[PDB]
């Protein structure tokens, strides 16, 4: 996790993303050492639309 | 000699031992089919070829 911290500081973004996409867990909060950006509305998960009903 | 004097091939095992008797014990357990042996590791390169390629490039590792 420290090695990641150093890759981020050094900006080895390509490396982190090549590892992240294979499953490497990354604490994205460490990306922001000073201050924090703001949350905004973005599209949400497009849940599968499958029908389910019973019988009366 | 086994570290530096043998080409590392596809099927590998490795054992940590502090005495000869311990090594003989662990290797004999391996020969006898024991699936789990303490401080004896089994695996294959053939399996993890992909992640190997992509991680060893950097001296970081």
């Amino acid at each position: 996790e420290e090695t990641i911290a150093r890759w981020m500081e050094r900006g080895k973004y390509s490396k982190l993303l090549d590892l992240w996409v294979k499953g490497l867990s990354i604490d994205w909060n460490k990306l922001y050492q000073e201050e924090q950006p703001g949350r905004i509305s973005l599209p949400t998960y497009p849940f599968a639309k499958e029908s389910y009903w019973t019988h009366a | 000699t086994l570290q530096v004097g043998r080409v590392a091939m596809e099927e590998r095992i490795a054992v940590i031992a502090g005495t000869m008797k311990e090594l003989q014990q662990k290797l004999t357990a391996y020969v006898k089919g024991q699936e789990h042996i303490a401080d004896l590791y089994r695996g294959q390169v053939n399996r993890n070829q992909e992640m190997l390629d992509i991680l060893t490039s950097d001296d970081e590792l």
